[PDB]
């Protein structure tokens, strides 16, 4: 069957949110036997709550569950920066489980992470091979939106520019990279090319150079 | 400790067949019955399967039943999988999960407390493209050094570091889908400066789809 969860939710720093995870008659409003899980990126899964407001051994009291009708809820007070994950309820069906849709917990309002930049030139390797790719690479800041500009020396880069899109890593802080391509003829060039990183208001700029 | 390890995954296509295998340790496999969960990109987690200890309770998800088989084998400690006639919803992360307590129904009684890393599936007819592996040399207290996995398709790839030794100090990065259709990713790892001289630095790239194996050894650049 089908046990309906909220896309996203949202809590500010110390504040309190609530995750529902609605199911009929026949699951989550047959039984007394809803579970939580709490899974972050890059990791498995991790069982938080059982016959609905049970806390296994490790789980703070943070954590907190409900359930009224075909409705159980997932209580998290005293929101904290770890507690950003995706969570999924489970319910019991008669010899079969099922989950819900999940929910993505967003943290609101803490403070920020800078990004550490790093921009590799192209390698010989690739230049043998009438290739040349330039590597920008931003990781560990929060929050995750982030502006990537590249320049040759002072002016902008004309085109061949990719970039991923920020996602979390294991250490539950966002990541992203961005790739310069250009011909070994136009990278020997340009006196410097330069990765722009914006995030929050602040730039970091990391410059190279064929020469140096 | 308790651990569980899946394996058998990869790329195939759809009608095509393939088999899971979960490898476990630390508690007693005898006695516990084990579920298949599996997590779909975009998606949620989903339950695919679950089996008693002596195999006399076996339960399918509607839309594998008739379609998967569980198995298991508690002299090897191992549970299995076949997933035959795969289709392209079948791509997922597959997960091996014990339960809290060892009946059947007890992973939903008191949920499933020991999850394994999971092992990806993908079901797509797409083409295949192995990707070029060139290294991202450092300058001769630390120091970032990496390589570059580009143009290749499809998704995934792994990378590891002098076989799987080196895990710390390693960052990673998702991939950007390029204006061109190919998939470009990039490995970093940050190791002390006094070191370039005496260690050797060894990224190993696995894409399966084109049975690419690559061992690029990263060393410092000769200015």
């Amino acid at each position: 069957s089908v046990v309906t969860q909220p896309p996203s939710a949202s809590g500010s720093l110390g504040q309190s949110v609530t995750i529902s995870c609605t199911g009929t008659s026949s699951d989550v409003g047959g039984y007394n036997y809803v579970s939580w899980y709490q899974q972050h990126p890059g990791k498995a899964p991790k069982l938080m709550i059982f016959e609905v407001s049970k806390r296994p051994s490790g789980v703070p009291d943070r954590f907190s569950g409900s359930k009224s009708g075909n409705t159980a809820s997932l209580t998290v007070s005293g929101l904290q920066a770890e507690d950003e994950a995706d969570y999924y309820c489970s319910s019991y069906a008669g010899n079969k489980g099922v989950f819900g849709g999940g929910t993505k917990l967003t943290v609101l309002g803490q403070p920020k992470a800078n990004p550490t930049v790093t921009l590799f030139p192209p390698s010989s390797e690739e230049l043998q091979a009438n290739k040349a790719t330039l590597v920008c690479l931003i990781s560990d800041f929060y929050p995750g939106a982030v502006t990537v500009a590249w320049k040759a020396d002072s002016s902008p880069v004309k085109a061949g520019v990719e970039t991923t899109t920020p996602s979390k890593q294991s250490n539950n802080k966002y990541a992203a990279s961005s790739y310069l391509s250009l011909t070994p003829e136009q990278w020997k060039s340009h006196r410097s090319y330069s990765c722009q990183v914006t995030h929050e208001g602040s730039t970091v700029e990391k410059t190279v150079a064929p020469t140096e | 400790e308790v651990q569980l390890l899946e394996t058998g995954g990869g790329l195939v296509q759809p009608g095509r067949s393939l088999r899971l295998s979960c490898a476990a340790s630390g508690f007693p496999f005898d006695d516990y019955a084990i579920h298949w969960v599996r997590l779909a990109p975009g998606k949620g987690l989903e339950w695919v399967s679950s089996i008693s200890w002596d195999s006399g309770s076996i339960g399918y998800a509607d839309s594998v039943k008739g379609r998967f088989t569980i198995s298991r084998d508690n002299a090897k400690n191992s549970l299995y999988l076949q997933m035959n006639s795969l289709r392209a919803e079948d791509t997922a992360l597959y997960y091996c999960a014990k339960g809290a307590f060892p009946g059947y129904s007890s992973g939903w009684y008191y949920g499933l407390d020991v999850w394994g890393q999971g092992a990806t599936v993908t079901v797509s007819s797409a083409s295949t493209k192995g990707p070029s592996v060139f290294p991202l040399a450092p300058s001769s207290g630390t120091a970032a050094l990496g390589c570059l996995v580009k143009d290749y398709f499809p998704e995934p790839v792994t990378v590891s570091w002098n076989s799987g030794a080196l895990t710390s100090g390693v960052h990673t990065f998702p991939a950007v889908l390029q204006s061109s259709g190919l998939y470009s990713l990039s490995s970093v790892v940050t190791v002390p400066s006094s070191s370039l001289g005496t260690q050797t630095y060894i990224c190993n790239v696995n894409h399966k789809p084109s049975n690419t194996k690559v061992d690029k050894r990263v060393e410092p650049k000769s200015c």
